[PDB]
């Protein structure tokens, strides 16, 4: 309504101009900033200096991992259940075809590229390693019995290599209560809590493009009824901090856990 | 009220009202009650400054109240946010409680810098009892003025203040000193008998501020405090209502603006915001949090602290401003109104002109003595100087030594002061020298001898008879002179020579002086021989025969500095007028002495007299100049004025009411105009109060009038003015650039959010690092643009006018915000991705990755490499887009605050390094940048981390561009000053 109509159409299309200028800079900047990353390895990982283990079945009331049940009563684990077969279902022979038989037990290294379409190798992890926690026999995971079985995983950083002396092993205890009862007691699965080194290091997602994290899975033989209990998994290996205090998670999970009957 | 008809009674009447004595006074009992009734003679000042209310009205003003609501919106959003459980609610707390803090911070200065101006004014006043000299039960003795109650029985001599309004039952020769309450530099007698019916010109009636020059009087108290006339005249000055200041003006129209942009740009984003999926409450939230980043968190304390330091600069120069906006509102101002008497004059009797063998000469009236003497070499002036220093009883107060001499108090008549001052200029030391010749006979100013003479014996004991000196009305001295002196000789006063008089005599006299004659005769030593007996009342020596040695006239003449000053007002293009209550006369001689009428500049009186034609008949256009005086000024319908007012350009209104000077006033500022008045008495604190800007005189300036000003000229230096001027006309420049660098930097804080509202990628902003922009690093870039000189000749410019021109408009409202706003947004996001690339986010995974991104459920979320990250590893990475962004928008800046320097000139023209403050300042901002991303541990402290070198450069190609793309904008600007492109492209 203010300016001329013969003109508003002139610097309306200046800056039609202006912006299709500057976007096409931006255009331009973000092409190039695309050829200059390598597609297999990440140019800094600057926040990965150590790496965060996640837990499942992960499930959050309030404050973090609170897993909570009653044994008498199917529908208060049941979800539970589902959520590990339903991550386990990537974990099948039929889904993890595409993987070698890892038995190098020692670091994996492939330093050239032998696979379709110039990808490289993955090891296999397959449900029955974790053996009682695998779906079989048992398909409630030890939550019926009351001696659950959680499925701890380590996120992957290309590269990064945990240590030589032994496999990098978990290790689940209480927040220690010593007076007022044992100490905890758990059956991991494969045997000793490890991650065999085979499994380390990781190539990127192009490299290996059908690859998945080893697991462990930890049984809670000791722990009590009716009482709440906090639960911390650390990874036990040198080149991995689990004492961080601006993330709880780098190297452990913590989970309250409450099993009723 | 009481005394339209106080001056008018009869004695019997008076007495009879006031019950009292009019020859032995108020009992002292009922004075007493008197004065309890009635409080004291004084004037009421404002009744209530409670500190806090100061403190609260600093807290209000178009900035001001948007970052209050703007606090509101944010506290409202958090509610909102809080009730249905969003984290990081904080952000809203943090900008909320920041913006109070910084218009709470703003207004303690705000506040203490007025107490720091009013204290300084305040140790200028003079703070001892004035007093009166009362009788009461027929006791003539001194009581402090403000005990006088209605009906004191007072008596007045010359060097007393009128202590009330006295009704005046006798005078012996009462002249008085009324400068203050009309605008009068001539002394006005006093005298018992009713002259007018309007107590202001009657001649019975003494005012209360003013002074009593000569003479004596004594007569009845008719009234006390705010009942008198300067009491009335402080009231309605007080009931007057100032305008708002044009500064003000200015930032709530820009205020306006940045309302207007963040009101459409939340509705416009808010029904995106539902159109594409987003709860009622969050569009909204959005909304909120929008308008709100419209709003620049700092340039509250940037512009008080640039305001600031212009006041710092005029107080340096001895004018004292009482409010920050006041700083600016000379550079605005278009028309000058200005007082005369004591404005542009000293109101001091000064001798002016002399007529002595047989030329006019003219005497320095400078009261620095920085003007041009006259011929003091011959015979004939050393003869007249001496039979004025020796004819003469005034005499200076002691230890003056140091004060100049214009400037010292004495005790003595009118003239008879002027002439002492004249002679010490002139001869020096002339109560010594007077001394040195014995003074054994004298008749002082009678009404029946008509003259002053007094006898002296003389100097050097070779010479031993006697020189009576004489000193009268020019025509009375001539008829008893029968001789003259001339050029070396003492001739015959032939008729020749009395043809010569009388044309000198109203040559000066239609200068409108005051002018006496001079004249001595050497008696005999045969006839009055040394220790002769010399009666007065038997006329034993002659007083006719004298010898006339010359004339010396007097006059209210301008203060030094005063005409250059109207001069260079009037060459910025400001309308000057005079507004006096003297007389038209002695207006019209003033305005041209200085320069308000130009020469050459006409009246219609003078075209009429010129052509001799009936004013009836001459072309109103031809005249430059007019003289409209103040009971024609009545008759005058407002349309009558604003004709007169544009028709002649030179306009002179004379004999004009405290009122009528507030009315010329408003019929300006009615017409648009800024008006400024400059003033000392208190006929000026009503205009002086209405004016967009009111100047008093530090020393001159009587107390109402001081108080109804924004700024005061302590040393009485009018020259101040057209500094003010200057400096005024700088701020506003400087603004308007310090106001732009600012304002731009708004843009690449909200797109990155609107951004991140439509298409979801993790946030690149923080609200603690934005406040830490805006309240911070880019504070000091943002003032030292104050110290930019000027690009053209300011005070060659016109005014600025108003309504097209303004702080910010259109034009540096869009280039600002939307086109470098842009470039500096296009380089913040370019880091964004080059740093998340870098450590692992490929962009098209930015796209709608913000739902997973802040999840504090996903601790394994997979990057473009397949990573798993916790959730505090992706939120340190989010700090790093934040510090990623903020190095952007700062390297962005000091592309920004060196572009702003110049609005058309070139950097290359005129520097880099012009501003020594500029540069320092930048330094300050590179160095804080990095104590915020490298001081240990400051991630966890506030949002920044150390970013890669790498990161820091890849902003500076966007900054030069924006260097390179202005410098051709302000290339083109001043090669092809045409039109299509400076409309668009200029600020
Ligand atoms: C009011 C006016 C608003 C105007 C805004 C206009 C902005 C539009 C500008 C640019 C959009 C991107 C242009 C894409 C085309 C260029 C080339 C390109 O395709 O590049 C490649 C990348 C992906 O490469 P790759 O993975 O295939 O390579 C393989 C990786 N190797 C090499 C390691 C194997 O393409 C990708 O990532 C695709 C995904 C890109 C991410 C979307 C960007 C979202 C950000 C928007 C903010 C824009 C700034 C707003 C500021 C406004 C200020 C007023
Ligand atoms: C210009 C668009 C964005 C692409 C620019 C990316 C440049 C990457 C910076 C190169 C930094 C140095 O290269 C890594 C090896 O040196 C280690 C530095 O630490
Ligand atoms: C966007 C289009 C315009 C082009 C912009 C290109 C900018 C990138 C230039 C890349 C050229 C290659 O040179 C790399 C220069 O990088 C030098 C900085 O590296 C030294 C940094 O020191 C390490 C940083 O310390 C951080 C500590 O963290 C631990
Ligand atoms: C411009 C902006 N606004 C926010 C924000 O809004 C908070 C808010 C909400 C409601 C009312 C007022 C404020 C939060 C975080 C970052 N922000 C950014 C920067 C980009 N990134
Ligand atoms: C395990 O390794 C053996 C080596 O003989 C191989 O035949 C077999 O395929 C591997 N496991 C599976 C399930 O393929
Ligand atoms: C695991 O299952 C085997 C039988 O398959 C059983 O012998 C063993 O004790 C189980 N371990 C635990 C800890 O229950
Ligand atoms: C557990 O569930 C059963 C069946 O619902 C119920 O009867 C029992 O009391 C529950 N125990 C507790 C501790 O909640
Ligand atoms: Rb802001
Ligand atoms: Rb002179
Ligand atoms: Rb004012």
């Amino acid at each position: 309504l203010g300016r001329t109509l013969s003109r508003w159409v002139w610097i309306s299309l200046y800056y039609v101009a202006f912006y299709v200028v500057m976007s096409g800079i931006f255009a331009l900047c973000i092409y190039v900033l695309m050829r200059t990353i390598d597609p297999y390895t990440p140019d800094y990982q600057d926040q990965l200096k150590s790496p965060g283990v996640t837990l499942r079945p992960d499930v959050y009331g309030e404050k973090g991992l609170d897993i909570s049940y009653n044994v008498s009563d199917s529908t208060t684990w049941a979800g539970l259940a589902h959520t590990l077969h339903r991550f386990l279902a990537g974990y099948s022979p039929a889904a993890q075809e595409g993987s070698i038989n890892c038995t190098s037990e020692k670091y994996f290294f492939q330093e050239s590229f032998l696979a379709p379409n110039h990808t490289k190798f993955s090891c296999k992890f397959t449900a029955d390693m974790l053996q009682n926690c695998s779906g079989r026999p048992d398909p409630t995971f030890g939550f019926a019995e009351g001696k659950p079985c959680f499925i701890i995983k380590m996120n992957r950083i290309v590269k990064f290599l945990p240590g030589n002396s032994t496999a990098p092993r978990v290790d689940c205890a209480f927040l220690d209560q010593p007076r007022d009862g044992p100490p905890l007691q758990v059956e991991y699965f494969p045997a000793n809590g490890t991650y065999s080194l085979h499994y380390f290091p990781y190539y990127g997602k192009k490299a290996q493009p059908h690859y998945s994290n080893p697991l462990v899975a930890a049984k809670l033989l000791n722990v009590p009824r009716n009482r709440d209990v906090v639960i911390v998994c650390k990874i036990l290996a040198e080149h991995v901090s689990f004492d961080n205090p601006h993330d709880p998670y780098e190297g452990k999970v913590e989970f309250k856990l409450k099993i009723q009957k | 009220e009481m005394e339209i008809n106080d001056h008018q009674l009869s004695v019997a009447e008076l007495e009879q009202k006031y019950q009292t004595s009019a020859t032995k006074g108020l009992s002292a009992s009922l004075a007493a009650e008197l004065l309890l009734r009635d409080g004291p003679n004084a004037l009421r000042p404002p009744r209530g400054t409670p500190e806090y209310v100061k403190f609260a009205r600093q807290l209000a003003g178009g900035l001001q109240c948007l970052m209050w609501v703007a606090a509101a919106i944010c506290l409202i959003a958090f509610a909102i946010q809080a009730s249905e459980g969003d984290l990081t609610t904080d952000d809203n707390l943090y900008l909320a409680l920041a913006l109070i803090a910084v218009v709470v911070v703003t207004g303690c200065f705000g506040y203490y810098q007025e107490f720091k101006s009013t204290n300084i004014i305040a140790s200028f006043k003079n703070l001892v009892p004035q007093q009166a000299t009362v009788i009461r039960d027929g006791d003539k003795f001194q009581i402090n003025a403000d005990q006088l109650v209605v009906g004191d029985l007072v008596e007045m001599k010359g060097g007393d203040r009128v202590p009330a309004d006295i009704r005046i039952l006798q005078a012996q020769g009462c002249k008085v000193d009324n400068s203050s309450l009309t605008g009068e530099s001539e002394p006005q007698t006093r005298s018992p008998e009713c002259t007018h019916e309007s107590p202001l010109e009657t001649r019975n009636i003494a005012f209360f501020s003013t002074m009593c020059l000569e003479g004596t009087a004594q007569g009845l108290v008719v009234n006390t405090g705010d009942r008198t006339i300067i009491g009335r005249i402080a009231s309605l000055a007080s009931g007057v209502e100032n305008e708002k200041t044009p500064i003000a003006i200015e930032i709530e129209h820009f205020v306006d603006i940045i309302a207007g942009l963040a009101i459409l740009f939340g509705a416009t984003f808010f029904i995106v915001a539902m159109c594409i999926g987003y709860t009622f409450l969050r569009a909204m939230v959005f909304f909120m949090a929008i308008v709100v980043a419209y709003v620049p968190e700092g340039l509250l304390a940037t512009v008080t602290v640039c305001l600031s330091l212009t006041a710092k600069r005029l107080a340096s120069k001895n004018c004292v401003v009482k409010n920050l906006e006041a700083v600016e509102t000379l550079g605005s101002t278009s028309v000058i109104c200005s007082d005369k008497t004591g404005t542009l004059t000293q109101n001091r009797m000064t001798v002016s002109h002399l007529w002595f063998d047989n030329h006019i000469h003219s005497a320095d009236t400078t009261e620095d003595q920085s003007g041009q003497t006259f011929d003091q070499s011959s015979e004939t002036w050393r003869a007249l100087c001496r039979v004025l220093t020796l004819c003469n009883r005034a005499a200076f107060k002691s230890g003056q030594d140091a004060v100049p001499v214009p400037k010292r108090i004495v005790i003595g008549d009118a003239s008879e002061t002027a002439l002492l001052k004249f002679s010490e200029l002139t001869l020096g030391n002339a109560m010594g020298y007077r001394e040195r010749f014995p003074k054994v006979c004298e008749i002082p100013f009678n009404s029946t001898n008509k003259f002053q003479l007094s006898i002296h014996t003389l100097e050097d004991p070779r010479d031993p008879r006697h020189v009576l000196v004489m000193k009268g009305a020019p025509e009375r001295v001539l008829e008893r002179c029968s001789s003259i002196l001339i050029k070396g000789q003492e001739l015959p006063l032939d008729e020749q020579w009395r043809e010569a008089f009388q044309t000198a005599y109203l040559s000066l006299g239609g200068l409108g002086e005051r002018v006496l004659g001079f004249c001595q005769l050497y008696l005999s030593e045969k006839d009055y021989p040394p220790g002769y007996a010399f009666d007065v009342e038997a006329m034993n020596f002659p007083t006719s025969g004298l010898c006339f040695a010359g004339l010396v006239s007097m006059i209210d003449p301008p203060r030094a500095t005063v005409p250059d000053a109207v001069l260079k007002c009037r060459t910025a293009g400001i309308r000057v007028i005079m507004v006096t209550g003297d007389h038209p006369i002695t207006a019209k001689a003033i305005a041209a002495s200085v320069g308000i009428i130009s020469e050459g500049s006409e009246t219609v009186e003078d075209i009429a007299a010129r052509l001799r034609v009936p004013v009836d008949q001459v072309n109103r256009k031809d005249a430059r100049a007019c003289v409209i005086n103040g009971m024609q000024l009545k008759d005058m319908d407002p349309s009558e004025l604003v004709e007169a007012l544009r028709t002649h350009p030179e306009m002179v209104f004379a004999r004009t009411s405290p009122q009528q000077k507030l009315v010329i006033v408003e019929s300006c500022q009615r017409l648009g105009a800024i008006v400024a008045v400059t003033g000392d008495g208190v006929n000026d604190s009503p205009a002086l109060k209405k004016a967009d800007i009111g100047v008093a005189m530090g020393i001159a300036g009587s107390d109402a009038a001081k108080n109804a000003a924004d700024m005061i000229l302590l040393d009485d230096n009018f020259a101040s003015i057209v500094t003010g001027v200057e400096q005024g006309r700088l701020i506003f420049d400087n603004l308007k650039k310090s106001i732009a660098y600012t304002l731009t930097k708004n843009i690449p804080e909200l797109t990155p959010y609107l951004i991140y509202i439509t298409v979801s990628v993790p946030l690149p902003l923080g609200c603690i690092t934005i406040l830490f922009i805006e309240l911070c690093t880019d504070i000091f870039p943002s003032v030292s643009l104050a110290y930019e000189k000027a690009e053209s000749d300011i005070m060659h410019l016109r005014p600025r006018n108003p309504k097209r021109d303004r702080l910010v408009n259109e034009p540096l409202a869009a280039y600002s915000y939307f086109q470098i706003g842009a470039i500096q947004s296009f380089a913040g996001f370019t880091d964004y991705f080059t740093a998340m690339a870098q450590e692992g986010w490929f962009p098209l995974l930015c796209v709608g990755l913000r739902p997973q991104w802040e999840n504090h459920h996903l601790q394994d979320l997979q990057d473009s490499y397949g990573q798993e990250w916790t959730f505090g590893q992706r939120l340190y990475q989010q700090y790093t887009c934040y510090t990623v962004f903020f190095i952007s928008i700062e390297m962005c800046q000091i592309a920004d605050v060196l572009i702003r320097k110049t609005r058309r000139l070139s950097a290359f023209q005129q520097g880099f390094f012009r501003n020594r403050i500029l540069v320092i300042a930048i330094v300050f901002q590179v160095c804080i940048g990095c104590f915020l991303c490298y001081c240990p541990g400051m991630p966890n402290i506030f949002n920044f981390m150390p970013i890669r070198f790498q990161w820091w450069l890849v902003p500076m190609p966007f900054s030069l561009l924006i260097f390179v793309y202005d410098e051709i904008r302000k290339l083109g600007v001043r090669c092809c000053p045409g039109s299509w492109w400076d409309q668009e492209l200029y600020y």
